[PDB]
């Protein structure tokens, strides 16, 4: 089953573990740390708030995006794969070019 | 010192003493020849000369006469 | 005697009647002695603070015939 | 009786607690977690706030949802069955096809 | 004397502390715990927020509503009866049918 | 002097410290505690929020009120008389007929 | 220097601590407490909050007020006076007449 | 270089850490405090907040000014020069005349 | 890749950790500190908040700002260089002639 967001809610799958590789030619052994970049698979609607019908979000079904591992991110299992569950409030850029 | 309301800002170049040259090693430091006047240095040292004219107890009396040889002579 | 801000009143009262000044209080800790001694130090006020004598009952009887000899209230 | 939720609640009933088949043939024992999947059964009007008459809400009497078991989360009992209400706000998303 | 909620509280009288069934047939003994269930006696205006003159509240005087024993519940005595006085905000739903 | 109110604020006078008698017959001696009712002495314009002017409050000068003794009620002394001073916020119901 | 007090903040001086007479003709001993009544001496245009303009202050310059001696509330020495700021909000009521 | 504050920032520098002589004649010693008093240097545009365009503040550029040392005050070197940054919502009241 | 702030968010470049000079000819070995100057590289549309739009920030992609590192303040790595996101209400300055 694909998933479906409530409205202003991200579906986001996480990147690498510390892609071993950081500063250049070093393969860094795992130092205790994790991944803030991911991908887009669903969105919802929009943010409600305000009344006035629903804005839709910046963010399009497939975008490479730098989010905050925050509070209001949650972690689900979908047909057994690791998934996201925030709002575009934590979400705070795009890897675009 | 902070007990007479003194911070080390507002402190210029005539608040530091001076001397022609100093020395210290592992564990002892020496002022050769300061610019301190023996107007001040000769007054000093006759304050601390009746510190010893009142000096009531004995190892009272060894500390005061050991500065003023390190004021007066030598040691 | 913690606070200053308990002898300013008098404190400037003293620097009309340009007169020196001694506290006997029952103690003058850190923060208000520290200030006394800036005070005097710079030439403001002539001011010196002693210990109560004595304690327990005594010291605030002997205080009081200290303010009987010179005329003063103990406060 | 039937219950009837009051305007941005939803009454929604647990699944099951880890299915017991977690990463595919392995039957995982019970490893003290619990369900955050659930089914919708009745959903109130809508929020009041903003004055605005009530908007209604996105999930419709069936779905089933993921939701976050959050404080605002309360536990009941009805006709002696398993039930949970929470406001939209606790609903993440829908499950569908 | 008979009360008078102040717009948006409302009055409500407890029902039964665990009626003794819990199950079925089994008999459950006070095992420290109070009820959520009760029922409307008297009813206030409506929320004044928004400024907006005051919309009036779903609840008619009568119901029989699930809540929330939270902190802005409070517990009152009137000609010898025991009553609770909230804000809608802390009833939950109705018990219908 | 009489006092003044500054919109929003109620000024009431406490009733009896649990009037000896609570159940029926019985003279319950002074158990810790106080009373929760009141009565009205003087009363402000209104609430400003929402900056559209002032709306005036819904307790006339002279009800017999209950409240909530929370934090923002303050006590205070007039022409040596016991009175409060709260918003209507902590004003809860009133004891009419 | 006369002050200035930036819209929505009162300039009030204190007055007496404990007015010792509390009762009548017993002249209460300063019993480790403080003063809630002061004067305004200047007031600032009003609240900004809401956008639309500035709402003046129901506080003319010369009041004898009463205070809650609330966090809000700072302490300040002009010309070598004891004197106080606060704001509309933490002033609670006029001693007219 | 001179600064240029980012709307609703203000920019000042503090005055005389006890001007040694508070009282009177006596010259107060260090006696571990901090000065409240400041001067203005430069001003945003306005606050933004309400959507509605941008309201200009109420400091002119070399006001004496009172604020409060709170939270939301920080503390920068320019040119080597020890100033202030806060917001308006920081600043009490003006030393004129 | 260029990276993409997200609405609100800006992405600057820390300047020099205490560059080796403060107060004039002394060379400050480092003494525990950062710096809080850092140069613009990108930045989002504007706020969503209020609905109306969006209104674009005030700061142009290229200018010296000082900011507060506060806890809203992220770091990052792009093509292995150091950077950091923020929204605009962390930043407090900007650095002309």
């Amino acid at each position: 089953m694909n998933i479906r967001p409530l409205h202003d809610r991200v579906i986001v799958k996480r990147k690498e573990v510390e892609t071993k590789s950081a500063g250049g030619i070093v393969l860094t052994g795992s130092a205790a740390a994790k991944s803030t970049r991911g991908e887009v698979l669903a969105v919802g609607n929009g943010r409600i708030l305000e009344n006035g019908e629903v804005k839709p979000l910046d963010v399009k079904v497939g975008d490479i995006v730098i989010f905050n591992d925050g509070y209001g991110v949650k972690s689900e299992k979908i047909d057994n794969e690791e998934v996201l569950i925030m709002s575009e409030s934590d979400i705070l850029a795009i890897v675009e070019a | 010192s902070e007990e007479i309301g003194m911070e080390l800002e507002k402190a210029t170049l005539e608040d530091l003493g001076q001397a022609k040259r100093v020395v210290i090693n592992k564990d002892t430091t020496t002022i050769i020849d300061g610019v301190g006047e023996e107007a001040a240095i000769q007054g000093r040292v006759a304050q601390i000369r009746q510190q010893i004219e009142e000096a009531t107890s004995d190892y009272d009396r060894e500390k005061l006469q050991e500065r003023v040889a390190k004021l007066a002579g030598g040691v | 005697i913690s606070n200053i801000r308990e002898m300013l009143p008098v404190l400037e009262a003293v620097a009309k009647a340009g007169k020196p000044l001694l506290i006997i209080a029952e103690d003058v800790e850190g923060e208000a002695l520290a200030t006394l001694v800036v005070n005097t130090m710079r030439g403001i006020v002539k001011v010196a603070a002693v210990k109560a004598p004595g304690f327990g009952d005594r010291r605030k009887a002997m205080l009081q015939d200290i303010a009987t000899l010179t005329g003063g209230t103990v406060i």
